[PDB]
């Protein structure tokens, strides 16, 4: 199970670290700490009918 | 007097189909500048704390 909030992932550190998500097509502000946050999609489909 | 009739028919039908597709579409390419690259602030920090 995922448990409760441990890291402050919205600590911006005074930076204006915009990222454009091509997926959501919107500008988002990353926290100062996060090493990367990226939006490339992967879609991984198993059908198995018998 | 005796009469005998027998008719037997059997059919076995076997079918298999296989398709593998592997498209790789490039839409963009880049070259990074050789010199005076602008390091990621978080990377610049990580280096400064070494």
């Amino acid at each position: 199970q995922f448990r409760n909030r441990v890291i402050n992932t919205k600590s911006f550190g005074g930076q204006c670290r915009k990222v454009f998500s091509g997926d959501g097509k919107d500008f988002y502000r990353l926290s100062g700490n996060v090493l990367s946050y990226t939006f490339q999609v992967k879609i991984n489909n198993d059908f198995n009918y018998e | 007097n005796s009469a005998f009739k027998q008719a037997i028919q059997a059919s076995h039908k076997k079918d298999s189909s296989f398709i593998r597709i592997h498209k790789v579409m490039k839409v963009l390419n880049f070259t990074t500048k050789a010199k005076d690259l602008h390091l990621s602030d978080v990377f610049l920090k990580a280096l400064n704390h070494l």
